């Protein structure tokens, strides 16, 4: 959930 | 490529001094440049169409980015 | 158009040399001998000194094409990772846990009743 949100905000 | 030809044209306009035993430089200058005309990136199509293609693909790039904002 | 403007320069120069050298070429008078052809060369140079600058803009315009396509690839390269994590996301979740809910919870409730039920037929195996 945090990785996806980080993925959502970031290019990767 | 393209900036060089303007220099080649400048050089070709300042040659052919006199008539004697001479070097066929003017003959090698139109041939050298004629190759440069055959290698210009953009004479194959009009400039307006290329610019229109830029905005059309910027529309999707913007739309994808704009739809990437609703993504959040 | 550009290539045509150059074959004129060579042809005009070639004919100019012949009649400044060949004395018998007076009868065969053609282009590259008068002052009108020289003026034509100047106009060709002027036209040839305009089509290059238009092309220089085209090359720069085409360069802006590649950078945009790269962004499209970058905006689409991550999609391959996006699709990879969606299938992973679905598999992570335990779907249809309602079966486990009505099964496990029913066993739990009563935990005080199962213990009492098993205390009276114990040692049920040989």
């Amino acid at each position: 959930l945090e990785r996806v949100i980080e993925m959502i905000q970031n290019c990767l | 490529f393209l900036p060089l030809v303007h220099n080649i044209i400048k050089c070709m306009d300042k040659d052919s001094p006199e008539v004697h035993q001479d070097l066929n430089a003017l003959k090698s200058k139109f041939q050298e440049m004629r190759k440069l005309i055959s290698t210009m990136p953009g004479i194959h199509l009009s400039p307006e169409q290329q610019q229109q293609q830029l905005q059309s693909l910027r529309e999707q790039v913007r739309t994808k980015n704009e739809l990437l904002q609703k993504y959040k | 158009r550009l290539l045509s403007a150059l074959e004129d320069l060579e042809v005009l120069s070639r004919e100019l040399i012949e009649m400044l050298a060949i004395s018998r070429n007076q009868k065969l008078l053609q282009a590259g001998e008068e002052n009108q052809v020289l003026e034509l060369l100047i106009h060709r140079d002027g036209e040839f000194q305009e089509l290059m600058k238009l092309a220089l803009n085209q090359g720069k315009i085409h360069h802006e094409m590649q950078v945009l396509e790269k962004e499209v690839e970058k905006r689409d390269s991550d999609i391959q990772q996006l699709q990879k994590q969606l299938k992973e996301a679905e598999q992570i979740l335990a779907t249809a846990v309602y079966q486990a809910k009505e099964k496990l919870k029913s066993i739990e409730k009563s935990s005080e009743e199962i213990i009492k039920y098993a205390h009276r037929i114990s040692a049920s195996n040989a």
